[PDB]
């Protein structure tokens, strides 16, 4: 059953700078006590970041282009945010994944969906327990299914600013969708903090679909059963480009340092000769 | 299957500075000058301004 | 005929539409001919192909649509003149060459 | 013995520039040419040549 | 036969003509498609297998 809201305001995509975040794992070489200069899709430093809201009297859940991988970043006090929808028509006309996070595991699952034009979850605030709600409507010609272990998601309100920046890179190559994230604890009230973050790989799954689109998947939390409500919750998303860039890497294989060679003249320099 | 009938085309290419009489379905578009570009000009490629 | 098509850097009905191989591909292609299991005297219609698609696939990419197909736009509801079903049928016989 | 220096040097930069058009066992000399006529894995071949 | 003023799109052939045999020898196949020809002949005949 798709349902609609029909008091939501429309995204202001208000721009923010992504100060040196977006760094992630290139390849799966093993390398200690390294300078890497590499050329890849990664995301300039400081470059514009489009913010998505759901603060209040506004689901914001628009398609958003997929244009060669993306950079995106959840403010998350309250784990509003959880999976997305990625595919090219968002059509039961043509293949599209979920990566989805139920209550209790989580589920990535590629098939011909029959996708909602709202798809999201329902949590009642008041005794935080889930209703069961339809992302799609029907799945058929299923190709992959992966269902993880079962864990505990805690569905209560969270009070005060956000506590935690869930970040994710998403890069479709070779008919693999690669998934790195990482994690940081944040205070921030409404701005993408600044910092630098190496998202580790945490998925290179098999899916072989043209990937030009994607949705994120939210939970509204209602007051009362004849109406809907938003928890606080935003998300930013950036692209990425080709550019060289210089990784540096620990005795533990860790990236620890990153220099964007075409940000400023210093930078260019850094690369030049192979030294921070 | 040894003995049976196989019709053969052998098609010669030329590429030469000369005007180009056979092309791909590649499609054109605009100039950009004055700019680093890529460019494809009859099949001869490159990067430039 | 088509078996040719699966090898790095090959174009035909099955690489530009069908299935594609990397560049630099690391593994095997192993291939047996299946006439009496796949074929029969009245013919075999269920394997099918895509002759005809917009752009070419990327590597190890599929394409599991049935939209009627038009060369330049042109919406079409039905198949008929300039809308092709862009499936295939092979038609193994058993006495085929 | 001052132009002998000034005439060593501009030679040896002319070289330098004269061996680009040199072929190296590659197809041609010209690696646009290469890179618009092969395929990424011989035209490696040929670069890396 | 000469082969001249022309665009060639080999898709056409897709849906009727088989190739058995499809070697290139100059060029890559995958690159016919980016490519304009100074010129173009087409020898045929017919052998056995
Ligand atoms: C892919 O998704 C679309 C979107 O729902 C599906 O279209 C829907 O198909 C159903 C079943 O054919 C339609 O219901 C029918 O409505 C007519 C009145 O128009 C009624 O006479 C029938 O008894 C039945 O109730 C529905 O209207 C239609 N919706 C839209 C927006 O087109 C489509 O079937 C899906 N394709 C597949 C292969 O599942
Ligand atoms: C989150 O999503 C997963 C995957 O869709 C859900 O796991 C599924 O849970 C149901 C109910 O426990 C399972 O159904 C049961 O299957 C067994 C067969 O093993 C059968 O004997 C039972 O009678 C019942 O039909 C289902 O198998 C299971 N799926 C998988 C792949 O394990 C999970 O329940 C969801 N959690 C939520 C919505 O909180
Ligand atoms: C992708 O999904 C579509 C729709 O679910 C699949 O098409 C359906 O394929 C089945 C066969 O697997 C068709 O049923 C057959 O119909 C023929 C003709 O009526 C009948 O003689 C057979 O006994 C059988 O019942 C079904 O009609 C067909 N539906 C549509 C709308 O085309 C398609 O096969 C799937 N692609 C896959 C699995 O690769
Ligand atoms: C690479 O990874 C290894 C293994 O995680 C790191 O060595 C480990 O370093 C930690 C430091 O936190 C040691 O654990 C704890 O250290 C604190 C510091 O005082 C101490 O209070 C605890 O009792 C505990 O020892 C851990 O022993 C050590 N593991 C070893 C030596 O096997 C290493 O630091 C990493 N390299 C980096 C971060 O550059
Ligand atoms: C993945 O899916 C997307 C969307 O389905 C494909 O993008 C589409 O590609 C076609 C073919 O290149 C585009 O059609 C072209 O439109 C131009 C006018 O814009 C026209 O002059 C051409 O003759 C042709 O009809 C289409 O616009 C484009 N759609 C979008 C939204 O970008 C993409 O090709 C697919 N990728 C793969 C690898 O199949
Ligand atoms: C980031 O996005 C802003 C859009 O908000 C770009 O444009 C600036 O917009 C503000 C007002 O919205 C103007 O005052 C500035 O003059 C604009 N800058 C321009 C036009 O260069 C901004 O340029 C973007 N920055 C980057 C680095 O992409
Ligand atoms: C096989 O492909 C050819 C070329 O793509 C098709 O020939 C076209 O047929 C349509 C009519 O359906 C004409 O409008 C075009 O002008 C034709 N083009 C050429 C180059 O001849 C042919 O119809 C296809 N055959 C089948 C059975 O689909
Ligand atoms: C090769 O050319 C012949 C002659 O045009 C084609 O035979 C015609 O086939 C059409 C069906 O598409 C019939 O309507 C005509 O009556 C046939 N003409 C003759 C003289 O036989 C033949 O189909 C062509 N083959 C291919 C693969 O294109
Ligand atoms: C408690 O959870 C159940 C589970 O569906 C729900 O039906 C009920 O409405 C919840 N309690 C209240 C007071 O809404």
């Amino acid at each position: 059953k798709c349902l609609d809201f029909d008091d939501r305001t429309p995204p202001a995509n208000t721009q923010f700078l992504s100060s040196h975040r977006g760094v992630y794992y290139p390849d799966d070489i093993f390398r200690s006590n390294v300078l890497h200069l590499v050329q890849d899709h990664f995301l300039p430093f400081d470059s514009n970041v489009t913010r998505f809201i759901t603060f209040g009297l506004n689901f914001d859940n628009p398609i958003i282009p997929f244009r060669d991988g993306i950079y995106f970043a959840a403010t998350e006090k309250s784990n509003v945010i959880r999976g997305w929808v990625f595919g090219s028509t968002m059509n039961n006309k043509s293949q599209s994944v979920i990566i989805m996070n139920n209550s209790t595991n989580l589920v990535i699952r590629a098939c011909n969906f029959e996708l909602c034009d709202n798809p999201f979850f329902v949590v009642l605030k008041s005794n935080n327990t889930q209703i069961p709600s339809y992302i799609f409507n029907n799945a058929f010609n299923c190709t992959f299914e992966y269902v993880s272990k079962d864990f505990n998601l805690d569905l209560g309100e969270k009070p005060g600013n956000f506590k935690d920046l869930r970040e994710f890179v998403f890069r479709n190559k070779d008919g693999f969708l690669h998934v790195y994230s990482g994690y940081q604890p944040i205070s921030a009230a409404s701005g993408l903090p600044t910092g630098f973050n190496a998202l580790k790989p945490i998925f290179k799954l098999p899916l072989g679909i043209n990937i030009t689109n994607f949705r994120t998947l939210l939970t509204a939390f209602p007051p009362r059963p004849d109406y809907w409500g938003t928890s606080a919750a935003a998300y930013f998303v950036g692209y990425l480009k080709p550019t060289t860039f210089m990784l540096k890497y620990d005795e533990n294989g860790t990236i620890t340092d990153a220099v964007d060679c075409s940000q400023n003249p210093l930078a260019e320099l850094k690369c030049s000769v192979k030294s921070f | 299957v040894g003995h049976q009938p196989y019709r053969v085309v052998v098609l010669s290419f030329e590429l030469l500075n000369a005007p180009a009489t056979v092309c791909g379905p590649k499609l054109s578009t605009d100039l950009i000058k004055n700019q680093c570009v890529n460019f494809n000009f009859n099949g001869l490629t490159g990067t430039g301004v | 005929d088509d078996v040719r098509q699966i090898a790095p850097g090959q174009t035909g009905v099955i690489a530009d539409y069908n299935y594609k191989l990397p560049d630099d591909f690391l593994g095997c292609v192993l291939a047996w001919n299946t006439n009496s299991k796949d074929s029969s005297t009245s013919g075999n219609y269920n394997y099918l192909y895509r002759w005809v698609r917009r752009s070419k696939l990327n590597p190890y990419e599929r394409d599991l649509s049935n939209d009627i197909y038009s060369p330049g736009g042109q919406s079409c509801s039905a198949v008929g003149p300039n809308c092709y079903n862009p499936l295939r049928p092979y038609g193994f016989f058993t006495t085929a060459g | 013995k001052l132009q002998d220096v000034v005439n060593q040097n501009a030679q040896a930069l002319n070289t330098l520039v004269k061996q680009l058009s040199s072929n190296f066992g590659a197809i041609s000399s010209v690696l646009n040419d290469i890179l618009s006529r092969l395929d990424p894995p011989e035209a490696e071949v040929q670069i890396d040549r | 036969k000469r082969i001249s003023n022309c665009v060639a799109d080999y898709s056409v052939l897709y849906n009727s003509t088989s190739f058995s045999t499809f070697k290139c020898y100059g060029v890559s196949a995958t690159k016919l498609n980016d490519l304009c020809f100074s010129n173009v002949y087409a020898d045929s005949f017919v052998v056995k297998g």
